[PDB]
């Protein structure tokens, strides 16, 4: 019991390890589109005043 | 300062005194062999030609590597783009067209002949010097056209590059020739484009690209096509680049230009730092023209190889990590394991048609599943050494293996030097 | 005759302005430019002031000079439409591109007309077939119904919009009008070479008698066209819907770029753009070109239309007002079809208005909420089986995990259209086939079936016989051995007379490109204009 | 339908019709709370009215904000 | 940068030696750009960098490279903004650098 557990928690580490690996970037590549959708509104606010 | 119009519309130098010239996107060429004698100048903004002017894709072209002939395969007039990260061998694959495009242009006729265009934006000079130098050394210099707009000069121009080097392969598309043109890492002609439109104050659109960045991709790519008899016949199959970023498909550009080529070949970043090189991700990168379009006889003895490379990944990388084993599709992964690194190739060294067919039979029907997995690279290139190549001489002429020559291929195929075993 | 003939003021690259004289044309009315290598129209939109008007241009826009002289129709732009377009492709203006003389014009209608009222609407639901499993059970579609197929730019709104033409377009009594607008150029040809071998273009004598109007703004053009095209492919509708009564079928491909051929010219008109880059006018734009798909009292339409979103990103606006202009939604995934499940219909937001237990009854709405029950269980069960493993929840829900995956493998559908490029064949299926079919996987009448056996089958009669040839290959494997000896004298000569029996092309060197060649003369200096515009070199100062 | 008033201003007509429908929505209802009776009022997709609204105002040269709606 | 460009070219380009450089930070010139074309007006990019990132970046590499009169190499010290490979100045940066050395505790 004690043995495969500590084969099915090295998987496990893993699997929720790649599970963190698309995610951060699934955190950037909205990220970087949250600020560019943020900053064209400062554009399209500026552009008309001037 | 004083302006001065010209009179006609923005144009670029066509012609046979381009062959072996590396040329600045909008026509002065670089290399210092002096400006141009047997040229015509034509326009740089062409509409892509009709429907009714074009005709379906029939005649295949070949890439020369094994990876890329065997499960993506690409005709003439079809436009296949190249997709991948940074340093994965998206530029290997396509210099490696240009050099199989040499030699096999010393084996065709005239009028089947192919005429390379290789564009490069936003390399850099130090690196694409080496590119032509390498031309040279191959002889692919004699049927290649450069358009070396680098990381240096200024936006217009590597935002016209690329059409220069489609007016320049215009020409084969007219008068009857075949052409094959390489657009170089068009993700970064994209920000040029996003430079020449942002500083004229253009409101821009999803991750700050104008909005017709669409439609520069699309005329650019949809000039490339077969045509029908009536005007010569004539072809032309591009060769986009786009550089992604860590695994993304949703950039703003990579699923743009997808949706107009005709399909992708996808280079995972995963597949090639283990050494697999090149990195042709077979389960995600397809090709809906080639299909009917492809050397027949490859297409019977890839067939099978297609469906076991769809059965193969399937069950890899947890055969023993994730899960269990249970050693009933230890059958599949051990004939898998094979034709993966069967897959791989040394660089700058491309392998024709006539020699990839023997090449995949090899490995398929059973002949070298004695020899292990460390050794095959070796085992294949003996294959090409030690089978006489009467063989080589017979698959390429009649097109298709017959069964009058496989029996006799199954012979050969057994009595080979096998490495180890 | 200098009242009513301007010449043009600016030109912002597709987007122009025409200055008049005599009196500005109405809005949405055609001009006719003068002196252009191609005949290119503009079409006027605003009255920017200054008697001058604002233009979006329908073709190349390379070579205008601000003094050209511009006239007008005196009218909206007229399509050449009618019986006589059935065979015909058109570009926007309606010139034929098909190389058959000009159209035998029955009318020439105007591109822009009010939408049908609320009087001339018709509520009367009945059911399509297709031949789809995934579409004929988890959203039908309606007779009447407007049809949405979201796709990620590679996610197969090409091949199933293609499937669809190749089972339903030639059994249906009415005709089919195509609107690609903007497509890739050589799957309009693929689609021009599919309907002529099928019976469905007929040319020569024999054009009236043909059942497919071609429309074309594939995307070669500049973004006047891209924005018009789906307007007139649409007034193909319109007289075959007012006029003829006849139950047309339009099957509006890639819709999404006339969305972004008005995201292309109104970032040029100076307006103040929307959120994330598209323009203020997309919700009237798209209403304004959606309902004219409306099937009338007095005739129907049954549409497809095909929505492109622009990065499998489905909370972009482009499709968001695109959802409730739409019947039945039928979203095609990225992520699904990366398993090689074809079609990749998301099950889970594939919706429909016909997917109702008193139009199609309660023995069809109890299958689909079944399907779409465990599907959410396995959905809601993702995170822990990546994680974890399957081997941690009870046996009460890892059957219905594995009963997900059957489900999973029997959506998989092989197409008729798709046999170029798969070698399988597709599958015809019927309504009551599916219906028979999914009734007993819901209950788990085929679960001693392995999961694999519901790959790429089309009926219920498939599910059992290749579960027999998954069973039949194990016992291939040791079945029996082949050998061939005693052929070498048979058919074959040799492997060196092999050689010798082979025709060589004389291969020529001396490819020598001067042959229809001109090579004009090109010296040092770039030529100039002088200021009477004699091409003289450029004056040596820097 | 006997007890049942309906004001539709569809997709394809103009954004100020859009823009007021919902106000003159309200209109006939607050006959119905002034005269001692009760009213049920629906305004349905409340946000493409607000679109509806985001239409008229990016045209008018009028300043935007969050998601480019106005302030 | 370009400062310490031209004494590494008279030293390229004249003495025929092959030079050593470090650009440092060039996560900051190119930030330093950033504020540069941000204050002309020109309007911003993505994330929030120049539009002119490729093009000027860029002139800064492409006048470090070698010829038959000599040689220069650079060793730019590159910090990864918020440990992002996929943020727009490192992935135009990682377009020419030509080897990747790192430094670990
Ligand atoms: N078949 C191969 N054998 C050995 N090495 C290879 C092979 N293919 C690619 N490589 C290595 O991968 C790299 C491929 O270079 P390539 O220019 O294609 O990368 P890239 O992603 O195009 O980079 P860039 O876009 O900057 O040019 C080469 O440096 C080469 O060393
Ligand atoms: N029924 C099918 N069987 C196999 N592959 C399919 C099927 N339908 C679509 N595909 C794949 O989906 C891809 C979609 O390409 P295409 O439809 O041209 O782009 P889009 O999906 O943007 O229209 C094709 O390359 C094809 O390989
Ligand atoms: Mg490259
Ligand atoms: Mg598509």
């Amino acid at each position: 019991e004690h043995a495969s557990r500590m084969s099915a928690m090295e998987n496990s580490t893993k699997s929720a390890g790649e599970m963190l690996g698309k995610l951060t970037l699934d955190y950037n590549r909205k990220r970087q589109a949250t600020i560019t959708t943020e900053l064209i509104e400062i554009i399209a606010g500026a552009s008309a005043l001037m | 300062d004083l302006v001065y119009r010209t009179g006609q519309i923005v144009n670029v130098p066509i012609g046979p005194g381009t062959l072996g010239r590396v040329t600045d996107g909008l026509g002065q060429p670089i290399d210092g062999k002096g400006p141009l004698t047997n040229v015509r100048s034509s326009l740089v903004e062409v509409k892509a030609p009709g429907i009714i002017a074009r005709q379906s894709v029939r005649e295949p072209l070949f890439t020369g590597v094994k990876a890329v002939d065997a499960l993506v395969p690409i005709g003439r007039g079809q436009r296949e783009l190249i997709i991948g990260d940074r340093q994965t061998g998206k530029t290997a694959v396509a210099i490696d067209a240009i050099i199989h495009q040499k030699n096999c242009n010393e084996q065709v006729p005239k009028a089947q002949r192919v005429y390379c265009v290789y564009v490069a934006v936003g390399q850099k000079r130090s690196t694409v010097a080496q590119l032509v130098k390498l031309f040279t050394q191959t002889g692919a210099m004699r049927y290649t056209i450069m358009v070396s707009a680098t990381a240096s000069d200024a936006a217009p121009l590597q935002f016209l590059a690329p059409y220069s080097g489609c007016a320049m392969a215009e020409y084969f598309r007219d008068t009857g020739k075949h052409g094959l043109i390489i657009y170089d890492d068009l993700s970064k002609q994209s920000v040029a484009y996003r430079q020449m439109s942002l500083l004229l104050r253009r409101p821009p659109g999803r991750e700050a690209f104008p909005g017709d960045v669409f439609y520069l991709h699309s005329r650019l790519l949809e000039r490339a096509a077969k045509l029908s008899k009536e005007l010569g016949g004539g072809s032309l199959t591009a060769f986009p680049v786009i550089e992604t970023q860590a695994g993304d498909v949703s950039a703003y550009i990579a699923t743009n230009v997808i949706s107009i080529t005709d399909g992708q070949i996808f280079l995972e970043t995963e597949l090639f730092y283990k050494g697999i090189r090149p990195a042709l991700n077979v389960g995600l990168s397809v090709s809906r023209v080639g299909s009917a379009a492809q050397f027949p006889g490859m297409k019977q003895v890839a067939g099978t190889l297609k469906l076991e490379l769809a059965q193969y990944r399937e069950v890899a990388a947890f055969a023993q990590f994730g899960s269990d084993l249970d050693a009933a599709t230890q059958y599949v992964l051990e004939r898998g394991a094979r034709l993966t690194e069967m897959l791989k190739q040394k660089q700058f060294a491309p392998i024709p048609i006539e020699r990839q067919t023997v090449a995949v039979y090899a490995a398929t029907k059973g002949f070298l599943d004695k020899v292990r997995v460390q050794d095959i690279v070796a085992a294949e290139e003996a294959v090409i050494s030690q089978v006489n190549p009467a063989v080589f001489k017979i698959l390429k002429a009649n097109g298709k293996i017959t069964p009058a020559l496989d029996a006799h291929l199954k012979a050969e195929l057994r009595k080979v030097k096998l490495p180890g075993a | 005759p200098a009242i009513d003939a301007g010449y043009v003021s600016q030109v912002i690259g597709p987007v122009v302005d025409v200055r008049f004289d005599g009196e500005l044309p109405s809005i949405l009315s055609s001009l006719e430019v003068e002196g252009h290598s191609v005949r290119l129209v503009l079409e006027v939109a605003q009255h920017m002031g200054d008697n001058t008007v604002r233009c979006i241009a329908m073709d190349s826009t390379d070579g205008l000079v601000r003094g050209q002289k511009v006239v007008d129709t005196g009218s909206p732009i007229k399509v050449p439409v009618g019986r006589g377009t059935l065979g015909r492709i058109m570009n926007v203006i309606g010139e034929p591109v098909d190389e058959q003389g000009p159209i035998d014009a029955a009318d020439i209608w105007s591109i822009h007309r009010e939408a049908p009222e609320f009087t001339e609407q018709s509520t009367e639901q009945e059911i399509l077939v297709t031949g789809i499993k995934v579409v004929d059970l988890l959203a039908p579609y309606q007779r009447g119904g407007k049809i949405g197929l979201f796709g990620g730019a590679g996610v197969g709104k090409t091949v199933l919009i293609m499937e669809l033409i190749n089972n339903v377009a030639k059994a249906h009594g009415g005709f089919s009008v195509f609107a690609g607008v903007g497509e890739r150029t050589r799957e309009g040809n693929d689609l021009y070479r599919e309907m002529i071998e099928s019976g469905v273009i007929k040319l020569g004598a024999e054009r009236g008698n043909s059942k497919c109007t071609l429309v074309y703004g594939q995307m070669n053009e500049p973004p006047g066209a891209r924005a018009r095209v789906a307007l007139t492919g649409l007034t193909v509708a319109e007289y075959f819907r007012d006029i003829e009564g006849q139950d047309v079928l339009l099957f509006v491909d890639n819709i999404f770029r006339f969305t972004q051929a008005n995201s292309e010219v109104s970032a040029l008109l100076g307006r103040i753009p929307s959120a994330v880059g598209y323009q203020p006018t997309l919700a009237t734009d798209l209403g304004g070109l959606q309902e004219r798909i409306t099937t009338t009292t007095k005739g129907s339409i049954t549409s497809v239309q095909a929505v492109y979103v622009p990065a499998d990103d489905l909370t972009d606006p482009a499709p968001a007002t695109t959802f409730a202009h739409l019947d039945a939604t039928t979203v095609l995934s990225r992520s699904i079809a990366e398993l090689g499940i074809y079609p990749a219909v998301d099950p889970l937001d594939s919706t429909s208005r016909m997917l109702n237990p008193n139009v199609i009854g309660a023995e069809h709405y109890n299958v689909a909420r079944g399907v779409q029950k465990v599907l959410q269980d396995y959905k809601n069960l993702q995170d822990i089986i990546a994680i974890l493993g399957m081997d941690e929840l009870s046996e009460e829900d890892k059957l219905t995990v594995a009963r997900a995956r059957k489900i999973q493998r029997f959506l998989s559908q092989p197409f008729q259209v798709a046999e170029v490029f798969t070698g399988t064949p597709g599958k015809y299926v019927d309504l009551a086939d599916t219906i028979s079919g999914f009734q007993g996987v819901l209950t788990g009448k085929y679960d001693d079936l392995p999961e694999m056996a519901f790959y790429m089958v089309g009926d219920i009669k498939e599910v059992k016989e290749k579960a027999d040839k998954m069973a039949k290959d194990i016992a291939s494997r040791k079945e029996a051995d082949n050998k061939k000896v005693s052929e070498e004298l048979k058919d074959i000569p040799s492997l060196d007379k092999l050689v010798s029996e082979i025709k060589e092309v004389v291969i020529e060197e001396d490819d020598g490109l001067e042959e229809d060649f001109k090579a004009e003369a090109l010296s040092s200096e770039t030529v100039v204009l002088n200021e009477e515009g004699k091409s003289v070199p450029l004056p040596k100062k820097n």
